[PDB]
């Protein structure tokens, strides 16, 4: 795009979510969700390729429909209390309505089939924006109305994300598809802890955000979208693959890496809430995520893969993009476990 | 009769939705919404709300829906299905008929319909309030606050529409 | 020397899915440039038949010409 | 949880009550950890950009260490304030609700009959 | 959850007919849900194949519920154990064996026995105890 | 010289680097100053002063 | 509660079913999505006018001016899948199988 | 018979086979919006009626 | 400042620099047809930027100190060996051709960068749109087999797609027997024992594919050697043509900014050259590739980023 | 009622005299979408007449004129980036 015109589209959506996290009025929250969608569509179709045209259509139809379902959740609450402020909802079906409506905007439960296809069609740079920033807007509302949430309603949504995210992730080939499924699996973790204490929901969000940028911008540097294409990068840029491995271990969740940050506190939090069978399933099924993390780890750096003659030409030229914030993002996503008591700052 | 006129219109409103919810030919589906759009204003009109109702005619029925069917006109295949055509379309229509008949029958006999929302089945008119409005229309004086109280609304809705104008070109540019 | 993966090991990862299945046995790999292949032309250049109906053609002036809706 | 306790001036990274806490000493083990992370950021920054790791633009390393320590130091103040705030309002509720936290009675182990299960 | 309430209200072992009808109702309802998804995400050729998929899935699920409720109840009062988890353990394998015959594979039948037998004991395990799967946010 | 083209980072960007030390010393001196007033304020408010 | 509101409430539901079920054409789906905000508009105006919530008259006008922005985006996307695929049938939109 | 035939096929291989089959089920979709949205309608219906969350 | 998007906003627009003399003229032809000679004459006549034929060691000339590296370290393919025996089991046939196509791709990119930046017209022999004639000749003559063709044209699809065809292409069509008439005089041992059919297969693949697949996108004007010495005529036709029927004289400034985004990122234009498709003749094994990379790394200058190698005398490394 | 009676009578007259006449004997899209966005922006300032009589019309002056310059701004961006010069 024209650099100045892509800039405003990048940050009209920055402001769209910014409205949601600051609006105290129900209508205004929908307003920010509208600008969220209205600015997301062009970015997904920066390159104008039939994958993007499909990805935009699938993304738009899903988000628009969820937005409409959100409105009548707003109307029903108005119909039964006449209150436009955001507080605990004053009617059950309205509460049930927006939980599904907000879920589809985020996408954890069966409302998740759009997530893989949309990111697969669109470019990697727009992939991180969809998988990182487009999740704060739905989560901000959920953390706001967590008091009125239905404990049964959310938790079954939470597992169905991690089980689906855990299972289907094994069979995926395209790195964007794997990243999307891990995002679905990660999405389940904080949504499950959302009814109990939203501090860990935000804590899981921040850590997951840090891990995803480290994942996406490294892949952008690799200029690769397939496992085999990522496999070749061992020879040209061995350092990146080594960093690819450490963030994969981190975002797998193994201690003392920062992936043990959210789970451990989340496991601890629900255990204080007498829910003990619930954490065990999520912790155990989290290994499904680790398997295709291992699969990517094996093919990236741990075992070198066959290369091509033409890539000797690649060594002759240096990189151009400075991939801003990459060094600090990696370190902030690997060795922050000893700073765990910093979670008290959020609350 | 005349007491149930809002109910009568509301009934046509529902069956009007079945017209386009059944997903017929896009032109014919638009027409089914056009009547549905038309009657819905009358429901609003009977409750007051002249200006809010009039928009449904102007900027939606004569507005959004005009370019809607206009797009269906130059798009779509050379063989537009006539409402009967596919048996599913008529199956959907009769399906919509049985939902409104069962509730309305249930509404006017037992008056204790509890489907999702518990709603008691009385006439439309037992909900209106009382009191004189002086010399100012409540609807007119409410949305006239767009420029006296609608501060943050105008700033945001105006900004998005400008982004609406830029997003539509960027998608339609073709790179 | 230490054993390293070979092409047969690599082609195992090279399928459209890690785990083959007859449903996905025909899913072709995505284009590397992410560019799906264009289809053929989808043009609507109708060749208008001016002439022997319109006084606009002043009479017997059959014209054959194609246009992009308006541009001849 | 916090969230909306009495007195919650929003977007206040350091409420005035935090000034009544012992400030984090510059030699804090937590604080120097922020410095260590800054160094690791500097090493990665040179590593990613094909630079001679340690001896490669030490000015960038200084900026990374300074930013991490400074951003760290304000974090511990908020970290200690909220942690102290959690216990402060805690220590007053028990006083206001004494019957909600009844005190146990002195019973030495000489009277407590803990069952002795033999082990074989 | 009135449908789930039926199984809980009837005492274990006693009123085997009521337990069997309630248990197969739970299985049949579950079979409806999965079959409805199966047609949705993976459509069959026509409607006749659609009901064919529903017929198989519902019959399997209803059979598992019927055999589990029957075996669990008939084992309870026969053994005079209205609390032992074993009363559900052989119930899980009863469904496990029932599934194995439904898809005609010995290996999947043994695995279903082992997995359902464990879970059925585990589901019973929480019934005597205070185990909660959807515990309310006390803290 | 090796490289035919003068390289992007071959010439030290003296304006940029001197700025970074400028922030580094500014960031430190504020940190030192911040700790003293915090210590003094805690010394005063909590009754020890 | 008056039957005119339940008439509106199903109107959302029948519109909701049409949007989700799909038959062939994205035009119909876009039409179904418009009945969504339509039935929302009468429902919003009906409650707000009944309760004399004067400032709340804001929302009806604000509701559809932003709902119409969906049409500005939704209609545009359709023509592009119409330009490339031909007919805008949802069945054509299956390239992103993986 | 015991070590690497049965003990290796009860815990490790059976779990791997179960995950493999389920991973096939979840990943193998059709990419059709009609089928995806139909699933959404069912989920909406079960949630509002059959999951009993409303009650 | 570089062409980072900030520079576009506060200034530089590509369209300002472009003038009439901003073509991408390529002078193609058969072997030893004077296409390099004719391209030099045309470029110096119009004062354009002539680019010599992209050889196996052209990439080395574009980086480092312009010193051709060792053949194993800079392509693992010798053209002379291919002329000596193309059917060699080492796969020198397709390996040389595939690397040459990448060399042309890098050559084409540098010409595009100079044209977009300076605005001066560029000239280069052959093209990335014309290297297919050799492999198609290399196919019908049995030098390669089907798998090499599939990889090459797929690389053409994934690389040449975002490279529009030049304004005008010059084709000097010397007859094949006449090319034979000069090659005995040339006396380069490898290129003597060419197959007459192969050079015949150079000519026809040039004939009904090059111009026809280039005519619809650009003007194709054709001569022979007798007009190569007569370059004063081959240049006035360039003056006469309007540069019509070409996708260059319609693009706006937005596309040019996008084009400069691609070209200035050298690895980006090379990213789709190294497709993970594993052709046996070009796939370097893990151990050999690792050793070769270690050989590349120990080379002076290549150890670190440009301007960051104290081995070559880069002072102030501690404060770069 | 009177309104319903008027429209009903008009339809019958049109219907009656129709019956006696039957038994007795991207550019195209762009103009649509640009109108749609302008029309929606037009509906914002329709309540202007009564809004002109608000007790804080100074704030009305800044913001009623706001929408009007945005109408110009939307057209201005449309005009400069081709836009109203439709594809031809
Ligand atoms: C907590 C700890 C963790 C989080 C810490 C916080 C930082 C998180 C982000 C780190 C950096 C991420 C990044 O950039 O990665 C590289 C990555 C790839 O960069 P790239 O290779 O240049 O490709 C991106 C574009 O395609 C490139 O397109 P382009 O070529 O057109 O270049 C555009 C670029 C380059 O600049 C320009 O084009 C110049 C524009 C000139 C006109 C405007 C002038 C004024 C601009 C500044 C105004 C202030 O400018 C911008 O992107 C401007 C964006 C800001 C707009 C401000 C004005 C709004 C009114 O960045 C992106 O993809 C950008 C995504 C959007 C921002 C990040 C969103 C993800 C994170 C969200 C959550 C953050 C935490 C929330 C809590
Ligand atoms: C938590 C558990 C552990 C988690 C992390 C595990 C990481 C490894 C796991 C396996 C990774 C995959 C297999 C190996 C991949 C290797 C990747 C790679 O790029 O290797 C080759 C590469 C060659 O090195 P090169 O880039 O040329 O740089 C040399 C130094 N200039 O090598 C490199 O580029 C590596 C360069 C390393 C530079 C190290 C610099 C050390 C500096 C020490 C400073 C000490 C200061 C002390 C101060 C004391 C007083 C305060
Ligand atoms: C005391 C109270 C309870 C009393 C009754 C006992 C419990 C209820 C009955 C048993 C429920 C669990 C057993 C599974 C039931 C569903 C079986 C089913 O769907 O079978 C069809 C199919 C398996 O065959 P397939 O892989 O399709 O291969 C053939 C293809 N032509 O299925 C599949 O392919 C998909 C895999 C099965 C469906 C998903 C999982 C369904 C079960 C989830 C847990 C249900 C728990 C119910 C009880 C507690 C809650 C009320
Ligand atoms: C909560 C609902 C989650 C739905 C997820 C749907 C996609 C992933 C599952 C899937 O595709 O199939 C699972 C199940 C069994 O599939 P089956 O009928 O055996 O067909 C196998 C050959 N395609 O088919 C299903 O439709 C069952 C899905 C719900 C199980 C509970
Ligand atoms: C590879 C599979 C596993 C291999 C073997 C691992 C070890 C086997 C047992 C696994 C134990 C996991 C759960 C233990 C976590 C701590 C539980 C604990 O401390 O005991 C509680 C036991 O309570 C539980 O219910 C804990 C879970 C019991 C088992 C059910 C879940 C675990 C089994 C299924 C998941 C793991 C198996 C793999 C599935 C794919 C006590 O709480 P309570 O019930 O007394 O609470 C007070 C009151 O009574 C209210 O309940
Ligand atoms: N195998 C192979 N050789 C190529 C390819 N492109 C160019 N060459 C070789 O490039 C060399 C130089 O081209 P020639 O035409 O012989 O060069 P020249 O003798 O200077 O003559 P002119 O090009 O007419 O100036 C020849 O040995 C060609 O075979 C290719 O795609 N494959």
């Amino acid at each position: 795009m024209n650099p100045i015109i892509y800039t405003t589209l990048i940050m009209t959506v920055m402001s769209g979510t910014m409205l949601v996290m600051i609006s105290s009025h129900w209508l205004l929250i929908w307003i920010g969700f509208e600008m969220n969608l209205l600015a997301m569509i062009p970015v997904l179709m920066k390159n104008f390729n039939p994958r993007a045209t499909e990805a935009a259509t699938k993304y738009f139809l899903t988000q628009a429909t969820a937005s409409m379902m959100l409105m009548m959740a707003i109307i029903i609450n108005l119909l039964y209390s006449g209150q436009w402020t955001i507080t605990k909802m004053f009617n059950p079906v309205a509460m049930t309505m927006m939980t599904m409506a907000l879920a589809m905007k985020l996408g954890l439960s069966p409302f998740h089939f759009w997530v893989p296809e949309v990111t697969q069609g669109i470019s990697l740079q727009a992939g991180l924006l969809l998988l990182t920033w487009q999740k704060l807007a739905p989560l901000s509302v959920l953390c706001q109305i967590s008091q009125s949430i239905n404990p049964n309603l959310m938790l079954t949504m939470a597992m169905l994300s991690i089980l689906i995210g855990g299972w289907g992730g094994l069979n995926q080939t395209q790195l964007r598809k794997i990243m999307a499924y891990s995002s679905i699996a990660h999405m389940g973790w904080m949504t499950a802890v959302l009814p109990y204490n939203t501090t860990m929901t935000i804590l899981n969000l921040l850590i997951y955000i840090t891990m995803t940028l480290a994942m996406f911008m490294l892949l952008i540097h690799s200029s690769a979208t397939t496992t085999l294409s990522l496999s070749h990068t061992w020879n040209k840029m061995p350092v990146i693959t080594s960093l690819m491995m450490v963030t994969l271990l981190s975002m797998g969740g193994l201690p003392p890496l920062s992936g043990f940050m959210p789970k451990w506190m989340i496991i601890q939090e629900m255990t204080k809430n007498e829910s003990i069978i619930m954490p065990t399933l999520m912790a155990m099924t989290a290994l499904l995520n680790l398997y295709f993390y291992m699969r990517l780890a094996y093919s990236s750096s741990l075992t070198m893969f066959p290369s091509t003659n033409n890539m000797k030409m690649k060594w002759q030229f240096e990189h151009t993009k400075q991939m801003k914030l990459l060094p600090t993002m990696i370190v902030l996503s690997t060795l922050v476990l000893p700073m765990t008591p910093a979670l008290s700052s959020l609350n | 009769m005349t007491m149930y006129i809002a109910f009568i219109l509301s009934t046509i409103f529902v069956i009007g939705f079945v017209g386009f919810s059944s997903k017929p030919s896009p032109i014919y589906g638009g027409l089914g919404l056009i009547v549905s759009g038309g009657v819905g204003c009358g429901i609003v009109l009977n409750f007051g709300g002249s200006f809010l109702g009039l928009m449904v005619f102007l900027i939606y029925l004569g507005g959004m829906l005009v370019v809607f069917g206009y797009t269906t006109a130059m798009a779509t295949e050379m063989y537009p299905e006539v409402w009967v055509s596919n048996k599913t379309v008529f199956g959907a229509f009769v399906s919509g008929l049985m939902m409104e008949f069962c509730m309305v029958y249930y509404a006017l006999k037992e008056e204790e319909v509890e489907i999702i929302f518990k709603f008691n089945g009385l006439g439309d008119w037992v909900i209106y309030d009382t009191g004189d409005s002086g010399f100012f229309s409540e609807e007119a004086m409410g949305i006239a606050a767009l420029y006296s109280y609608g501060t943050w609304l105008v700033i945001v809705t105006g900004w998005s529409l400008l982004i609406g104008v830029v997003v539509i070109m960027e998608i339609t540019r073709g790179n | 020397r230490q054993w390293q993966p070979d092409v047969e090991w690599a082609e195992q990862f090279g399928g459209a899915v890690m785990y083959p299945t007859k449903e996905t046995a025909h899913w072709k790999p995505p284009p590397w440039n992410d560019v799906d292949p264009p289809k053929d032309t989808l043009v609507s250049n109708l060749t208008l038949n001016f002439g022997p109906q319109h006084p606009a053609a002043h009479g017997v002036l059959r014209l054959v010409m194609e246009l992009s809706g308006e541009m001849v | 949880m916090m969230s909306g306790r009495p007195g919650r001036v929003p977007l206040q990274f350091l409420p005035n009550e935090a000034r009544s806490l012992p400030p984090p000493k510059l030699t804090d083990p937590r604080l120097v950890y922020m410095g260590f992370l800054g160094y690791c950021s500097g090493l990665i920054d040179n590593a990613i950009r094909r630079r001679p790791v340690v001896s490669a633009g030490l000015h960038r390393q200084l900026l990374y260490v300074t930013s991490f320590v400074f951003f760290g130091y304000y974090l511990l103040k908020r970290q200690d304030y909220m942690y102290a705030l959690r216990d402060h309002d805690m220590f007053a509720y028990v006083k206001s609700h004494p019957e909600d936290f009844p005190e146990k009675d002195k019973k030495t182990y000489g009277e407590i009959l803990e069952e002795f299960h033999p082990v074989r | 959850k009135t449908l789930l309430h039926k199984y809980s209200d009837i005492p274990e072992g006693t009123e085997c007919h009521r337990k069997a009808y309630a248990s197969t109702s739970i299985g049949g309802a579950t079979g409806l849900i999965v079959s409805a998804y199966s047609i949705a995400l993976k459509p069959p050729a026509s409607f006749l194949e659609g009901v064919a998929r529903t017929g198989r899935y519902t019959f399997t699920s209803a059979a598992i519920g019927a055999i589990f409720g029957l075996t669990s109840c008939i084992s309870a009062q026969v053994r005079e154990k209205p609390d032992d988890p074993l009363n559900y353990f052989i119930g899980g394998c009863a469904g496990g064996l029932t599934l194995g015959a439904r898809t005609r594979s010995y290996g999947i039948g043994a695995a279903a026995c082992a997995y359902m037998g464990l879970t059925a004991a585990l589901v019973k395990m929480g019934q005597l105890e205070g185990w909660q799967v959807f515990a309310e946010p006390k803290v | 010289k090796f490289y035919i083209r003068e390289p992007p980072h071959g010439s030290p960007d003296w304006l940029k680097v001197g700025l970074t030390l400028g922030t580094s010393v500014f960031l430190w001196i504020y940190l030192i100053k911040q700790h003293k007033e915090d210590v003094l304020e805690y010394k005063r408010r909590n009754g020890l002063e | 509660m008056p039957l005119v509101y339940m008439n509106i409430i199903m109107a959302f539901a029948i519109a909701l079913a049409g949007l989700l079920m799909y038959r062939s054409h994205l035009m119909s789906s876009l039409l179904c999505l418009e009945g969504m905000m339509l039935s929302l508009f009468i429902m919003s105006t009906l409650i707000i006018l009944n309760t004399h919530f004067t400032l709340a008259n804001m929302m009806p006008i604000i509701l559809l001016v932003f709902a119409a922005c969906e049409a500005a985006l939704g209609l545009s996307l359709l023509v592009m899948v119409s330009n490339t695929y031909g007919t805008d049938y949802v069945q054509n939109l299956n390239l992103l199988q993986c | 018979l015991l070590d690497l035939i049965w003990l290796e096929t009860i815990l490790p291989k059976t779990t791997s086979f179960i995950q493999m089959k389920m991973s096939i089920m979840v990943s193998n979709q059709k990419g059709l919006i009609k089928l995806y949205f139909l699933s959404f309608l069912i989920t909406i219906m079960i949630s509002m009626t059959l999951f009993n969350y409303h009650e | 400042l570089q062409y980072g998007p900030l520079a576009f906003v506060l200034g530089e627009r590509t369209t300002r620099k472009l003038t009439e003399t901003s073509k991408v003229i390529t002078v193609d032809g058969n072997i030893c047809s004077g296409k390099g000679r004719l391209a030099r004459e045309i470029a110096e006549k119009l004062g354009l930027r002539h680019f010599p034929e992209a050889g196996i060691h052209y990439a080395d000339s574009t980086t480092g100190d312009g010193k051709p590296l060792d053949v194993q370290l800079s392509g693992n393919c010798s053209l002379e060996k291919f002329y000596d025996d193309p059917k060699s089991n080492d796969g020198n046939s397709y390996r040389l051709q595939s690397w040459l196509y990448a060399s042309r791709l890098l050559q084409y990119a540098d010409a595009l960068e100079h044209l977009l930046s300076t605005g001066q017209g560029v000239v280069l022999e052959r093209s990335i749109y014309s290297d297919f004639v050799f492999l198609e000749a290399m196919y019908r003559q049995g030098f390669i087999r089907k798998q090499c063709v599939e990889h090459y044209n797929e690389v053409k699809k994934v690389t040449a797609c975002e490279y529009l065809p030049p304004h005008v292409v010059v084709y000097v069509d010397v007859p094949v027997p006449e090319i034979q008439s000069r090659i005995q005089k040339k006396g380069n041992p490898h290129e003597m024992k060419i197959t007459a059919a192969y050079l015949q297969d150079i000519e026809n693949a040039y004939k009904k594919t090059f111009l026809p697949e280039m005519s619809e996108k650009c003007e194709v004007l054709q001569y022979s050697a007798r007009e190569a010495e007569d370059a004063e005529k081959v240049v006035e036709d360039i003056e006469y043509l309007k540069c019509d029927k070409g996708p260059w004289p319609d693009q706006d400034d937005r596309t040019f900014h996008r084009l400069r985004m691609l070209v200035q990122n050298k690895l980006e234009v090379l990213n789709y050259t190294t497709i993970p498709v594993y052709l046996p003749e070009i796939t370097i094994g893990a151990h050999q590739s690792d050793r070769v990379f270690q050989k590349f790394t120990e080379l002076p200058g290549r150890k670190y980023s440009p301007g960051y190698n104290e081995d070559v005398g880069d002072k102030w490394i501690w404060l770069k | 009622m009177n309104i319903m009676l008027t429209l009903l009578t008009n339809v019958t007259l049109a219907s009656l005299l129709v019956l006696i006449a039957f038994w007795l004997p991207m550019k195209f899209f762009l103009v649509a979408i640009t109108f749609l966005l302008f029309d929606l922006e037009i509906a914002l300032l329709l309540p202007l007449p009564w809004a002109s009589q608000t007790n804080n019309l100074k704030t009305m002056l800044t913001m009623a004129l706001f929408l009007l310059i945005l109408l110009a701004a939307s057209l201005a961006y449309e005009w400069t980036q081709k836009g109203l010069e439709w594809a031809e």
